[PDB]
């Protein structure tokens, strides 16, 4: 995750312990590291007032939208200019890299 | 009857027959349209629609016999809180004494002053080769051209 | 008991179609004390109708009025009190269907039960809630009696 | 027209003959003529 | 043509079409002297299908006595409209048009040609196809 | 013009199912379409199956002997079944 | 689509199943997808059994001739076990594959 | 027996599962698991440890979506769709009408639900599925406040006067063309109940009052009334109480009587004879209802005639005056009665009816100049016209070298009124098949329907008959015909023509290259009509 600058449970670790403010730091965690869209904002909320978790949210979004990396990389396969396709791929084999030590990111650099 | 409440919303509690079914004629004789007062607020919303649409289906003499009834039970309809039943006690406040409809709804209707002022103004501007009704198709030219 | 349904009917028509058979006509009545639609088909030969009448209906699974079963054979002889003692019109028939509205996700609301008496078929159609007794492939008696 | 059924049909089938009674084809049009009459 | 070579023919055939006619009805001394003939009858004679005011059965009742077995059967009698299946009245037939043997009972429907006669899926075929070639003799000799 | 032997050709649409063109629709339905065809009152059945515009498939002939020396024996042995067929069941009586 | 509606097996509607099956099948049936995959493996087949007949009988004839009545079987066991098709039943469908 | 260990393993369980971090009962369970006994550093590690980031990996999928040039807009309907299709089929309305109870004012996100389309469309399918939801109930009316299913749509006035407004004012800019099209879906929902029906009915007798073409509202009354006729329902005493019939008691009666029937019977005619031959008359705009005049037509020239002639001439009176007899009013005065050309009239109209009901007629190649000069009267053109409907629409009519089809090349040419009747007959012959009818004849007979409708299309009402010759072709019938038609209309036509008839007749002018009026049209067309 570091590798491009993204927090992860070591950061967590260190923002949790040693810290005699829990709430308002959970609350700007939760706030801050949310998904980037307006409508989710307004809805985040109300999606989870039902008792309903974000982690089912989160899981089905990543499947489906990780079903959208490996279709466009086999569209891309012989698609255009040959220049572009593996100018897109080595980039984001290069952004994909750091996440090949996850077991959920290595397929998307096996694909690439 | 006893239950005439619970009688009538047996009869007419189907929420799906949205028109009043056949036979009400029948299920609104002298005694029930007086007892139907009696216990009219506690009916439900389709159930007093059915019911007082009912009325128009009756005989002309059998509706004149009831009329006082019925303009109670129409005045019992202006005052509910359903707003079917209300627009329906506006449109029947004239309806038992002559049978005749009371086209007067312009007043107290936000539904419509706007069916007035938007449709009077596109009728106003669809003045252009108007169509013809049904009725045309038989008439001849003296009376069409009137 | 085992009065698997009871109700009071008015005729409404006595044969819509015209007459098929010149025994036999086929009653379409309506239920006043609920809403029950009957078609049936009654030997008016030895039990005259008129359009208009009223008439008691009651659907049982037997006529000992004690619960005990029947047999489903004929017993000239039988001393029991018999319920056939308050009618005039009693038939047995075999429910052969029993028709709903009911979808794939929900419960039938409205039912129509079919039975069929020796060949002279009625059809109730109402809620379900009153025809709860009924069950297809179960023997049953019809007994009506006509009320002024 | 009418072609040759029956017992006569039988025959003439059970037979092989080198000539029916009414030989006959049954074409099938296959472009805008399976449709169109003119063409046809 | 893997169906019935016998069937059911002349006198038998017209008289069953009026037999099992809606409105016929017999007393009980008929019903006793017609089950005399019936050589599969158990001896136990059926509920009447009217009790009061005097007791009768229908001909319906006494040739499900003459059905054997439990076999299960749906026909169209040969004046069956063309749109009494489409219309409100399809499970209840007002000509009583449309043949129902069920479970070894005839429960409704005018037997004819197209359920007695010599037809695949006609009565007499299910009768030999479920009960053997035995009890479908009994069957045609009980008709008779 | 035209072939030899062959001195009438009546043109017409099908009224009976199996002669009217079936097709699959789009969802899997069978859709039976009118279509032109000639039924002729002589044979010679590789001249017109060679004739532009002649459906090469379909295009059949009642005579057997013109379907052994033009086709085969497995399609005379079929066509000859439909023949048989034809001339049992035009009464509407079934043979298994 | 009417194939599809009426032959294939649908397991992503509890009320349909709880209307249909007893509830021990139903939770059984939405649990393991081991018998998801055997139904609509069977799905697949039909469809595949579907496509041959298409071929066989292109004219889209559905009288046949064949040695064993299914409906008529069927409808004897009916009877003869008076099932109430009211109810639900207690047929595991895995035990129809 | 403690629920606490159990509450200790639930909790356990729940703390355990991916991302349970963002779940909000956290507190509570957080409390159940410390309460009963557990410890506040194990859960740390049920959370932490099985957080993913998998809200950041989405986040990342996003935007390399949008770097991948796909626009973001199609991603952020998708995700959209999913939550709605989840909280669809996650959906309780207990809850939403304790949301309801919380505050009569629902908490401000559903507000800002409001201002965004795509939930306000949610709204709109969950109060579809389940009616009964006051929250949902209070969203649907704030919604249409600020295709709304026809239960929906009647369910609440404002929404369903707001509803019928929109689908009037659509009715009328589409005009008598669009009038097929815009009809069934705001007949289906007037229809759609009594109440509906009656609401709708009288303030279209309101509107039509307007005399800017409030004719054009009150036919579209004409066409809901008839489809309520159609679908088994008592349109007629609403119909009757919506006119001046009170004013006439035994008027009323005897027409509500035989609309109920469906037919006429000579008791109400004796009424409405005697009350019409006297000199005080009802309006003849009360009697001129178009489902009683289709009586007047069903039952004087179907095949028979099953008439009285004594009681005939009360019938052809009554018929005559409703279409002739013309009245003039001044401020809701009735001026005069013009009886002029009920004597004329009722004599053409006899004739006619004498012809049709003779029927032994062999004498029609005699009758044909009466029966063109009857036919001058519109009343009795349509007369006719239903008249060879009912003989030609018979099986096994076709076995004469036709005369029927010439009556209707009249009745096209002196209305164009009728113009849509006889194009819905012929196109009706034109899809009927034939099976005494020799392929080649059928073929021919299909020639003289399209003379029909080319003469049809003489008369000016080309658009909807080339339109239906475009549908019939891409949609059937052989291309011969097709050719034959186009073939006859560039006979006939002569330059300049119009942006819409070169619309219509030019993309049916490109599947056929066999024939100069051809090449002679697509060089006018080309060039002026691209």
């Amino acid at each position: 995750l570091q590798d491009l600058g993204v927090a992860n449970g070591e950061d967590l670790k260190e923002t949790l312990t040693n810290c005699t403010e829990p709430l308002k730091a959970i609350e700007q965690f939760q706030t801050e590291n949310g998904v980037l869209l307006p409508s989710l904002q307004s809805a985040l909320p109300f999606l989870d007032l039902h008792g309903t978790p974000r982690l089912e949210f989160h899981q089905s979004v990543f499947d489906e939208l990780r079903d959208k990396l490996l279709e466009r990389v086999s569209a891309i396969a012989s698609e255009g200019k040959a220049e572009e396709r593996y100018k897109k791929l080595e980039d984001l084999l290069e952004k994909s890299f750091s996440l090949v030590k996850m077991p959920s990111l290595q397929p998307v650099v096996m694909c690439v | 009857e006893s239950d005439t409440g619970l009688w009538l919303h047996n009869k007419l509690g189907a929420t799906d027959e949205l028109w009043a079914p056949p036979s009400i004629a029948s299920l609104l004789t002298a005694a029930v349209i007086d007892n139907i007062r009696l216990c009219f607020h506690g009916l439900s919303s389709a159930v007093k629609l059915k019911l007082l649409l009912g009325t128009l289906h009756l005989p002309r003499r059998t509706v004149d016999e009831m009329k006082g009834a019925l303009m109670e039970i129409i005045q019992l309809a202006s005052l509910d809180s359903d707003p079917w039943v209300l627009m329906v006690a506006d449109i029947l406040k004239s309806f038992p004494d002559t049978g005749s409809l009371n086209l007067e709804l312009e007043e107290q209707n936000p539904n419509v002053q706007d069916i007035l002022g938007e449709l009077r103004e596109k009728v106003g501007e669809c003045e252009a080769s108007a169509m013809l009704p049904l009725e045309c198709q038989y008439l001849n030219k003296n009376a069409l051209t009137t | 008991a085992g009065i698997l349904f009871e109700d009071i009917f008015d005729v409404k028509d006595i044969d819509p179609e015209g007459k098929k058979f010149d025994r036999v006509s086929r009653l379409h009545c309506e239920s006043e004390s609920f809403k029950m639609d009957l078609i049936l088909d009654v030997n008016i030969q030895i039990y005259p109708v008129d359009l208009g009448d009223k008439f008691r209906l009651v659907i049982a699974s037997t006529l000992y009025e004690d619960g005990t079963l029947d047999d489903g054979e004929y017993n000239p002889t039988d001393d029991r009190p018999s319920r056939a003692d308050q009618f005039e019109y009693v038939m047995y028939g075999k429910v052969y269907r029993i028709e709903g509205d009911e979808t794939s996700t929900e419960a039938a609301t409205r039912l129509s039960a079919y039975v069929s008496y020796g060949g002279l078929l009625m059809r109730l159609q109402g809620d379900a809630n009153n025809l709860h007794g009924f069950e297809v492939d179960s023997r049953v008696y019809l007994l009506m009696k006509k009320l002024a | 027209k009418n072609v040759t059924l029956g017992v006569p049909r039988l025959k003439e089938l059970i037979n092989i003959s080198k000539k029916p009674k009414t030989p006959s084809l049954t074409v099938f049009l296959l472009g805008q003529s399976a449709r169109d009459a003119e063409r046809a | 043509s893997n169906r019935p070579v016998m069937g059911i023919v002349q006198d038998t055939l017209t008289a069953v079409r009026k037999f099992t006619k809606r409105d016929v009805f017999l007393e009980r001394g008929e019903v006793m002297n017609l089950l005399m003939f019936l050589s599969t009858w158990d001896g136990k004679v059926p509920q009447p299908a009217i009790l009061k005011p005097r007791p009768l059965w229908t001909g319906k009742q006494i040739f499900s006595l003459i059905i054997p077995g439990h076999i299960n059967c749906i026909r169209t009698h040969s004046t069956h409209p063309d749109d009494e299946d489409s219309g409100p009245y399809k499970h209840i037939s007002p000509g009583d048009t449309k043949v129902v043997v069920e479970n070894g009972e005839l429960i409704m429907g005018i037997l004819c040609k197209k359920s007695l006669g010599t037809s695949a899926g006609s009565l007499v075929h299910i009768s030999y196809l479920e009960m053997g070639h035995d009890i479908t003799r009994l069957f045609y000799s009980n008709i008779q | 013009q035209g072939i030899e032997q062959i001195s009438k050709v009546y043109m017409h649409l099908p009224q009976t199912d199996n002669k009217k063109k079936i097709i699959i629709t789009e969802d899997g339905e069978f859709k039976a379409l009118q279509e032109w065809i000639l039924e002729t009152d002589g044979v010679s059945l590789m001249r017109v199956l060679s004739e532009k515009d002649v459906d090469p498939v379909r295009t059949t002939s009642n005579d057997i002997v013109e379907i052994f020396t033009v086709l085969g024996i497995e399609a005379v042995r079929k066509a000859l079944e439909r023949e048989l067929y034809h001339v049992i069941s035009f009464d509407g009586s079934y043979v298994n | 689509k009417a194939f599809e509606k009426k032959f294939r097996f649908d397991y992503t509607n509890e009320r349909a199943l709880r209307r249909t099956l007893q509830e021990d099948l139903v939770k059984d049936v939405l649990s393991n997808a081991h018998i998801q995959n055997e139904l609509e493996r069977e799905f697949e087949r039909m469809r595949e059994d579907r496509e041959v007949l298409r071929v066989i009988f292109p004219t889209g004839d559905s009288k046949v001739v064949l040695p064993c009545n299914l409906l008529r079987m069927i409808w004897n066991a009916q009877k003869i076990f008076h099932i109430n098709p009211r109810l639900p039943s207690d047929l595991h469908p895995i035990k129809v594959v | 027996g403690e629920d606490d260990a159990e509450v200790q393993q639930e909790c356990l369980h729940k703390f355990s599962t991916r991302d349970y971090i963002m779940e909000p009962s956290i507190f509570n369970t957080l409390k159940r698991y410390f309460q009963a006994g557990g410890s506040p550093e194990n859960v740390i590690q049920l959370l932490s440890e099985n957080y993913t980031a998998v809200a950041q990996t989405v986040n990342l999928l996003a935007e390399w979506l949008i770097q991948t040039g796909v626009e973001p807009v199609q991603v952020q309907e998708t995700v959209e769709n999913h939550l709605k299709s989840l909280l669809i089929k996650h959906f309780d309305p207990r809850k939403a009408d304790s949301i309801f109870t919380e505050e009569g004012e629902t908490p401000a996100w559903l507000e800002q639900m409001i201002a965004h389309t795509t939930w306000r469309d949610l709204f709109y399918k969950l109060a579809e599925a389940h009616p009964d939801c006051l929250m949902l109930n209070f969203t649907v009316k704030l919604i249409s406040d600020a295709i709304t299913s026809v239960s929906t749509a009647c369910q609440q006035l404002e929404v369903f006067s707001r509803v019928l407004r929109t689908s009037l004012a659509t009715i009328l800019d589409g005009g008598e063309e669009n009038l097929e099209k815009n009809l069934p879906e705001f007949a289906k929902m007037v229809c759609h109940g009594e109440h509906t029906y009656l609401f709708a009915q009288a303030m279209m007798s309101v509107l039509a009052q307007e005399e800017q073409g409030g004719s054009a509202v009150r036919r579209i009354a004409q066409e809901v009334q008839r489809f309520a006729q159609e679908k088994g329902h008592d349109a007629s005493q609403i119909t009757l109480a919506l006119g001046t019939a009170a004013s006439y008691p035994r008027a009323c009666q005897a027409l509500g009587a035989m609309l109920s029937k469906g037919a006429l019977n000579p008791a109400d005619i004796t009424v409405l004879f005697k009350m019409f031959t006297s000199m005080d008359p009802p309006p003849v705009e009360l009697i001129r209802v178009p489902a009683f005049l289709d009586l007047f037509m069903q039952s004087l020239f179907k095949p028979g005639a099953r008439i009285n002639q004594d009681h005939k001439h009360k019938y052809i009176h009554i018929l005559a005056y409703a279409a002739s007899v013309v009245e003039t009013w001044k401020k809701n005065k009735r001026v005069s009665i013009n009886k002029d050309e009920l004597k004329s009239t009722s004599k053409a109209v006899e004739t006619v009816h004498n012809l049709c009901c003779n029927e032994n007629a062999s004498e029609l190649v005699a009758e044909l100049s009466t029966l063109y000069q009857c036919i001058r009267f519109p009343v009795v053109a349509m007369g006719v016209l239903k008249w060879v409907d009912w003989t030609v629409s018979e099986p096994r009519y076709f076995q004469l070298q036709p005369v029927h089809l010439a009556l209707l090349d009249e009745i096209s040419t002196c209305h164009q009124l009728l113009h849509p009747q006889v194009l819905q007959l012929l196109v009706k012959l034109f899809e009927t098949e034939h099976s005494q009818l020799d392929v080649m004849e059928q073929l021919e007979l299909k020639k003289t329907l399209l003379d029909r409708m080319v003469h049809l299309l003489s008369r000016g009402y080309v658009l909807p008959v080339v339109s239906y010759i475009r549908k019939c072709l891409e949609k059937d019938t052989d291309i011969s015909l097709i050719r034959y038609f186009v073939t006859e209309v560039l006979d006939v036509i002569a330059p300049p023509y119009t942006s819409d008839f070169v619309q219509l007749f030019l993309p049916i002018l490109e599947n056929d290259s066999i024939a100069d009026p051809v090449t002679e049209f697509i060089a006018h067309c080309k060039s002026n009509f691209i």
